[PDB]
């Protein structure tokens, strides 16, 4: 079976940076998508950034474009979440997710549907 | 009747675009799925009619439940819906060995997002870009920005409700 | 709606006896057909028992056949299950499923096809 498990995260100072890591193991699928969900209190699982695996194509969320990247390495192994510029809206708990995707198509955010696994997340206090 | 060319079929059609044969002037699975709504499958043999429809398309283990009057769900909302006075059979089985993959089985798909729900047999093959923002799309997937179809992916390593299930639905009319 | 509520598990002892009972709330029993599961652990959902609609024709599978019986108590609006003779081979969590469908003789085994369910009641059979 499928596993997403996360790494990085905690207590950082607004303006700082971060970096997360999600270490996927079991994924067969020659088409799939990886995305990052930010769960905010009192918000639901909200996507910020997800990508596809065989070109690496990725869309942001308008909240975290141009401070947030993901990427992936060529193993595709580990899928990251570079967080630069980090500032009060970002607190919360983050889940890496991945699931199937139809082949030429772009990844879906902010839904969570169409990710089939998820990973048990990790908490981000910026104060 | 002609049911060969429909339960042995080499490739059968994704739900979202169901196939549907016609078959009229006419005359077994291992472990499967066999009812019926309105009428008993034991009086089916003995009731003439003038045509039978024969809707075939292949789902989830889990989700051969929604192939009935009255449910709700992904499949019937938005890929097949019944009436809610079907009078039918409805037949499942599984289809694990061939229709399952290691590296993924992509004939095989699902509209994951639509507007409104389908009408009993509405058939919808549209690819038009899914709005689920505020802002419009003008046909660029992206944030808020969704295809609406959604591929299953079967592995043949997947539990049972996982599994693919190749369905027939039996219309009768006379 | 349609909702389930089986009970009647307990603990019994090798070459005993239970009655499971599945109460119907919301519509009339003898317009839904009711079978009845059973799940060992690690094991998948398997049917026992089968109890069409309109005093249809009633089935059990092979291991229980002789052993179980179902009834229908339509001024209680409730499906029974009578287990004699129990084994501890006949251990598990116990469902009942109603559906408004005429099933085939081997067709309603799968769990699959039933849209409504129960929560389950455990049985417990010690050995000797």
């Amino acid at each position: 079976q499928v596993q997403l498990v996360e790494s990085g995260g905690g207590l950082v100072q607004p303006g700082g940076s971060l970096r997360l890591s999600c270490a996927i193991s079991g994924i067969t699928l020659d088409y799939y998508a990886v995305g990052w969900f930010l769960q905010a209190p009192g918000k639901e699982r909200e996507g910020i950034s997800c990508m596809r695996n065989w070109d690496g194509r990725t869309v942001y969320a308008p909240s975290v474009k141009g401070r947030f990247t993901i990427s992936s390495d060529n193993a595709k192994k580990m899928v990251y979440l570079e967080m630069d510029n980090l500032k009060s809206e970002d607190t919360g708990v983050y889940y890496c997710a991945a699931g199937p995707l139809p082949p030429g198509i772009s990844c879906r955010i902010p839904t969570p549907l169409g990710y089939d696994d998820w990973g048990q997340g990790t908490q981000v206090t910026v104060s | 009747c002609p049911f060969d060319e429909v339960f042995d079929a080499t490739r059968f059609a994704s739900v979202y675009a169901w196939n549907r044969k016609r078959i009229s002037n006419c005359v077994l699975a291992p472990f499967f799925t066999f009812k019926c709504y309105g009428v008993s499958p034991t009086k089916l043999n003995d009731l003439s009619f003038t045509n039978v429809y024969a809707d075939s398309f292949v789902i989830r283990g889990d989700e051969v439940r929604q192939i009935a009057p009255g449910q709700t769900g992904n499949i019937a909302d938005y890929n097949y819906k019944l009436p809610d006075d079907f009078t039918g059979c409805v037949i499942a089985w599984n289809s694990n060995k061939l229709d399952s993959k290691v590296s993924g089985n992509y004939n095989y798909l699902y509209r994951l997002f639509r507007k409104s729900n389908l009408k009993p047999f509405e058939r919808d093959i549209s690819t038009e870009i899914y709005q689920a923002g505020n802002k419009p799309c003008n046909g660029v997937a992206g944030f808020n920005c969704y295809f609406p179809l959604q591929s299953y992916g079967f592995r043949p390593t997947y539990g049972v409700g996982h599994q693919p299930y190749r369905v027939v639905v039996l219309s009768f009319e006379l | 709606q349609v909702q389930l509520v089986e009970t009647g598990g307990d603990l019994v002892q090798s070459g005993g006896s239970l009655r499971l009972a599945c109460v119907l709330s919301g519509v009339t029993l003898d317009s839904y057909s009711i079978g009845w599961f059973r799940q060992a652990p690690g094991k998948e959902r398997e049917g026992i028992s089968y109890s069409e609609k309109s005093s249809g024709p009633t089935y059990y599978v092979d291991s229980v056949k002789g052993r179980f019986t179902v009834s229908r108590d339509n001024a209680k609006n409730t499906a029974y299950l009578q287990m004699n003779s129990l084994k501890p081979e006949d251990s598990g969590i116990y469902y009942c499923a109603a559906d408004e469908a005429y099933y085939h003789e081997k067709g309603w085994q799968s769990p699959l096809g039933w849209p409504y369910w129960g929560q389950g009641t455990q049985v417990t059979v010690s050995s000797t």
